[PDB]
RNA sequence: UUAAUUGCGAUAACGAACGAGACCUUAACCUACUAAAUAGGGUUGCUGGCACUUGCCGGUUGACUCUUCUUAGAGGGACUAUCGGUUUCAAGCCGAUGGAAGUUUGAGGCAAUAACAGGUCUGUGAUGCCCUUAGACGUUCUGGGCCGCACGCGCGCUACACUGACGGAGCCAGCGAGUACAACCUUGGCCGAGAGGUCUGGGUAAUCUUGUGAAACUCCGUCGUGCUGGGGAUAGAGCAUUGUAAUUAUUGCUCUUCAACGAGGAAUUCCUAGUAAGCGCAAGUCAUCAGCUUGCGUUGAUUACGUCCCUGCCCUUUGUACACACC
RNA sequence: AUCUCUCUCUAUGCUCUCUCUC
């Protein structure tokens, strides 16, 4: 069997997992194409890495992303991240270091996570307030 | 332009030179004309973001707020008042609609129009409650660029909000109209008027 | 195991909460092994605190 | 979807079941103006009649209106069971009724009178002018009469 | 905010005094040395100590230092 | 080269399926079509009189195709939403429990949805074929 | 709006002759320039879009973005 | 017990607490300090700490 | 009338409420002038600052 | 200087001790290690469907192989690192690079001395003392009552609509919690139009409920400036459910009833990033009931990065006819 | 020799008290 690389994508709590193989030109979210994802507006967010790198760099690829958690936007972001990460992983494994560098450069003209996983995770909701930082409502008299 | 052969179905537009030139969801992020001298890294432009929806850190440094795409900032500003806190997708959609409206009416690249509006609304001279004992004394203070830009954006959004409060006019159309008014032509938009009034007030005071 | 409790025993005072928690560790092992000797083995060595439970099935 | 422009055939503002029915409200929502008639049930009535809901208030021909009225006043015959109508089971006949326009209020009044006669708690409350259905008058109901 | 404790500083000083042979500029080697030589209960503290030792060394290789 | 259900857009597909169902004779409708609100967590019944239950059936079929072990309860949970309690904050209330069951029964009668000996309902081979056909039709409509 | 929810023949004619020259066509626009006010405006717009007359820009509902043929 | 592991553990803790309380109440002159509960599947062992051992014994 | 001057150095921050910056403005049209100006909001070095006011200047804000 | 009696340093003080910090707890990073039908893959069987020449999407406890995601355990990781300048060039700080991350990395949890005449004997078998002690203030049973209403405040919720509402149809979460010496969380299949019944099984736990298919959102509609399909209070009438017991609607569900309410005076609270707000959910209470709290998680802004003007606080000096200490 | 330069009303308040053993 042909070697294939596994990658993931994280945002908030949403977990994407991409599987990059050698093949014809697959790009799949769960069991569907990237031409769907969900919100129609945010279809470009998941499509963006492909646009950046060049669609020809996919003429020998197979991509499948299993996504669980988050909401919708977060999920999309995670998928995008996974795809970017998948590509970079593939380059690391099969292609060349200069190519990897180029890819990184292309990504880092934005750096919307892509190659680097996001920090910024939910802060615990404290007592004496409805929010994490938000205090209750001081009554006085 | 240059179809890439895949097993998965990809639209024609994507296949075309959108891979080659990375400008917006089918709009020109070029042109690049700021009417005032410099003003760059305060009004962002340059970086050709596809859709005005980026999750990043733009409060964690002093001026890093500038590196937000102007469209994105507009969307964020629109995202306001109870019924719409969060729901950035909606805001993005509205912005897209606004852009479309701009394209339809008086042609041009809408981004440039937006930029013009931002420039020509925002105030040079502003008022602060300095006090003089806490009383009604306000020295005329000139405004910093980034802050001014932000203020202009806010007032633009405010105008749209005002328009929409019980009306047939959907937010986006109204916003577009007011933006156009702000840019040049009539200057009968709310935001611009407000700004001018503020400027006048500043002038009559020191 | 979280037990959220107001620290105040009377209620008069500010709203102070304490979540008294007990983290409980499971950890299991699967043995594909013989009979009497295995049983003998899976009985000895006891540390204070930890509870060992051996089930059945042949 | 209708491409039909329509000439001078529809007459706005109609006098149906004594209470005035206003113009260009969407049939169901035109009928809602009448007391006893309410949204979902109006819609159901319309469906039973077999008139398309996506029409004007003045649009309705007389026959259709008549049919609707019949459906409203005599509900049981046109497949409308219990979880449906106003006075289910009822206290006076045993049969259930979908009371309308100037009937429901009368019924309510009658009920109140009966309560007063038989000095029940609810009745007493009504007589007073006080809140009945489990409310604390420490804050509730400071608008008065 | 990063102004460090007294104890950490004292430890660093002691290390400088007693182990100027050994310890250079390489933070990771220095860390290891600290772990070996000084008996500290926590990793963060050790790291801090190492950092301060490095700083002190840097100061030294620019002229004699007070204290 | 071909088509499957997952790779074709949601709403369009569903509407196509509904249309197909309408065209077809067999459906076994209840005696209470558009008399129920489809959810007890809903305020007003569906619009445009004819159909809608067809649409729901189609959606159910799609869901079944997607998963493996889906019962009535799960389907009910899937549908409905927030019930306007009015003055009180809206809790999530499931759909009308019997309607989904009826839909499933109808599907069974048609021969598209069967049962698995684990619990719940799964897709039949004929059903799968039908779904594929619908997908193909949708694709044709698109391009 | 003082009623004005009628697909009147004269009104239709007016719409036909006033939707050109103006670049932007919407329900809101129609309401503004005094013809139809509300729900039936949408219907009118839909039935103007069968073949030609006004070209679509919008791929989205609720808000309509339409430009007349040049 | 047959009850859930977590619940069982909680119960054991409670029992321990109870035991401690009892010892504090009863063994005043006996000079009580602390208790430990060791559980083997057949035998339950409690180790009591004290200063006047003879008294504790009887 | 329109004028604009680049900022170069900040002369601290003054105000009863605070926030309002005292800046040293240098004119890009003739660099011979470095004036003490009142600026409201976030401002660094090397920024083009439009001025509706031509000549009037104040230091402390009270 | 620093968030800091945090440092550096000047030094009738020197050496200290609390406190802070460190420390724990988690949240982030570990394609590193140990590992895994109670966590997911991978290939291939076994089949199902459409292309058919390989294929795509699945189902199935078939093997076998691992472990990136899910779990944990040992560990590692950042220490302000690297420069750039500024500062008696010491202490440090702001900017840039690299980094999962440079605000003490975010948030906690423990919190010193000294008190307050703060709070509670209505947590207790923690009690001093006074009282009542047999028609008892003990005790339990029956029934009310704390839920009464001309009013006045305090929390919170729902709204005042188009970014709406109302229909469809997309579809995605994390904390939990749940059976024995009782009557739990409840799936799946038939009843009913809802609620909720009902025979069955699974699950006294990563397995089953539950992927908690959660909302808000997303797309196609319908309605369209109207106290109007916005608002759902108040009223009727009826069907269930919990309970020995629902009237003073327990709650739930169906119905009809459609008021005040056009963004809110003077006032004032809360908040500087996964934060504010929107939106749910679970848990606590619980037989039944959440508008409540307590914890999660979706959606995710705007504007500061500062000053002491108001409100406090900290130390230093100063003046006090004040120590019940400016009340 | 380098300061620079800010600003006004605001009245009153009645409820104790405490040591040890060297
Ligand atoms: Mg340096
Ligand atoms: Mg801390
Ligand atoms: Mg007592
Ligand atoms: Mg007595
Ligand atoms: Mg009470
Ligand atoms: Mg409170
Ligand atoms: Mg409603
Ligand atoms: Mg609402
Ligand atoms: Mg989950
Ligand atoms: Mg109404
Ligand atoms: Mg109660
Ligand atoms: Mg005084």
């Amino acid at each position: 069997t042909v070697p294939s690389v596994q990658t993931f994508g994280k945002k908030k709590s949403a977990t994407a997992v991409a599987h990059v193989k050698a093949g014809k030109g697959l790009i799949k979210v769960n069991g569907s194409p990237i031409t769907l994802v969900q919100p129609e507006i945010l279809r470009f967010k998941v499509y963006e890495p492909l646009l950046l790198v060049g669609l020809d760099k996919f003429a020998n690829i197979d991509i499948r992303v299993k996504v669980t958690g988050g909401g919708h936007v977060s999920q999309v972001y995670a998928i995008r991240q996974a795809i970017a990460k998948g590509l970079v992983a593939y380059h690391q494994k099969f292609v060349d270091e200069q190519s990897k560098n180029e890819l990184k450069k292309a990504f880092t003209s934005y750096d919307r996570t892509l190659l680097i996983a996001d920090s910024r995770r939910p802060e615990p909701k404290k007592f004496g307030g409805r929010g994490a930082r938000s205090r209750f409502q001081k009554s006085y008299r | 332009f240059v179809p890439v052969e895949l097993a998965t179905t990809i639209p024609v537009e994507i296949q075309q030179a959108q891979q080659e030139i990375k400008l917006f969801n089918k709009w020109s992020f070029e042109d690049v004309e700021v009417k005032d001298a410099s003003l760059v890294d305060y009004i962002q432009i340059s970086k050709p973001i596809y859709v005005a929806h980026t999750a990043g850190r733009y409060a964690n440094k002093r001026f890093r707020k500038a590196q937000c795409p102007i469209v994105e900032r507009l969307t964020n500003s629109l995202m306001m008042n109870g019924r719409n806190n969060g729901k950035k997708l909606k805001a993005v959609r509205i912005v897209k609609h606004t852009l479309e409206i701009i394209n339809v009416l008086t042609d041009q690249n809408p981004l440039q129009v937006v930029v013009d509006a931002i420039i020509n609304s925002g105030p040079r001279e502003d008022t602060t409650r300095v006090g003089g004992g806490g009383a009604a004394r306000r020295q005329a203070v000139d405004v910093s660029p980034l802050r001014r830009v932000n203020q202009s954006i806010a007032l633009l959004t405010i105008g749209a909000r005002e328009a929409a409060f019980r009306n047939i006019k959907t937010i986006a159309e109204t916003l577009a109209e007011e933006l156009i008014n702000a840019a040049k032509g009539s200057s009968t938009s709310y935001a611009i008027k407000k700004k001018d009034e503020l400027e006048r007030v500043a002038k009559s005071n020191r | 195991l979280k037990i959220s409790t107001r620290k105040t025993p009377n209620g008069e005072g500010s709203k102070t909460w304490d979540t008294y928690e007990m983290r409980i560790h499971k950890r299991y092992i699967d043995l594909e092994a013989p009979a009497h000797i295995v049983k003998r083995i899976t009985q000895i060595t006891i540390e204070p605190g930890v509870d060992v439970e051996v089930i059945i099935a042949a | 979807s209708l491409v039909v422009q329509e000439q001078g055939s529809f007459q706005h503002i109609l006098r149906l079941l004594n209470t005035n029915v206003d113009g260009n409200i969407n049939v169901v929502y035109a009928l809602t103006t009448i007391r006893g008639v309410g949204r979902r049930y109006a819609n159901l009535v319309c469906k039973k009649a077999d008139v398309d809901l996506h029409k004007r208030a003045g649009e309705l021909t007389q026959e259709e209106l008549e049919r609707i009225v019949q459906i409203m006043q005599n509900p049981t015959h046109y497949k409308i069971p219990a979880w449906f109508l106003n006075r289910q089971k009822d206290v006076n006949d045993g049969k259930d009724y979908h009371s309308l326009a100037n009937n429901l209020e009368s019924k309510l009044r009658d009920d109140l009178e009966r309560l007063k006669k038989i000095r029940s708690h609810r009745g007493i409350r009504h007589f007073w002018g006080l809140r009945v259905r489990g409310q604390h008058t420490k804050t509730t109901g400071r608008r008065r009469a | 905010g990063r102004v460090r404790t007294k104890t950490v500083k004292r430890a660093s000083k002691a290390l400088i005094e007693k182990y100027y042979p050994k310890l250079t500029m390489d933070f990771q080697t220095n860390k290891r040395l600290c772990d070996e030589i000084a008996t500290i209960q926590s990793k963060r503290l050790r790291n801090k100590i190492a950092g301060y030792t490095t700083h002190l060394m840097k100061r030294i290789q620019k002229g004699p230092v007070r204290g | 080269p071909g088509v499957s259900v997952r790779d074709v857009p949601a709403q369009d597909f569903i509407n196509n399926y509904a249309s197909f169902l309408q065209r077809q004779g067999k459906l076994e409708v209840p005696g209470y079509v558009d008399i129920v609100k489809t959810s007890a967590g809903n305020e007003l019944p569906p619009q445009d009189s004819e159909g809608w239950f067809y649409k729901r059936a189609a959606s159910v079929a799609r869901h079944i195709y997607l998963r493996k072990q889906v019962g009535v309860g799960k389907l009910n949970k899937l549908y409905g939403g927030a019930k306007n309690r009015g003055v009180r904050p809206h809790k999530h209330v499931d759909a009308s429990g019997s309607i989904n069951r009826k839909v499933l029964q109808s599907l069974e009668k048609l021969g598209v949805v069967e049962i698995s000996p684990k619990g719940g309902r799964r897709i039949s081979d004929n059903g799968l074929r039908d779904l594929d056909r619908i997908a193909a039709a949708t694709l044709e409509d698109e391009e | 709006a003082k009623h004005a929810v009628v697909l009147d023949q004269d009104k239709f004619d007016r719409i036909m002759k006033e939707a050109p020259t103006y670049r932007y066509v919407s329900v809101s626009v129609l309401v503004d320039r005094f013809k139809l006010g509300g729900s039936l405006a949408r219907v009118a717009l839909r039935h103007l879009e069968n073949e030609g007359i006004i070209k679509p820009v919008s791929k989205h509902s609720k808000q309509a973005i339409y430009t007349r043929a040049t | 017990a047959i009850i859930s592991k977590k619940r069982k553990l909680v119960a054991d803790g409670v029992f321990y607490a109870e035991l401690n309380e009892f010892f504090t109440r009863e063994l005043a002159e006996e000079g009580y300090s602390g208790v430990e509960v060791r559980v083997t599947p057949t035998k339950t062992e409690i180790i009591i700490r004290a200063t006047k051992v003879q008294d504790v014994v009887g | 009338p329109v004028t604009l001057a680049k900022v170069i150095k900040v002369l601290g921050r003054t105000g009863s409420r605070g926030g309002v910056t005292q800046v040293r403005v240098e004119f890009l049209e003739d660099t011979t002038r470095t004036i003490v100006r009142n600026v409201k909001g976030p401002v660094r070095e090397g920024d083009i600052l439009v001025l509706m006011e031509s000549e009037r200047e104040a230091r402390r804000l009270r």
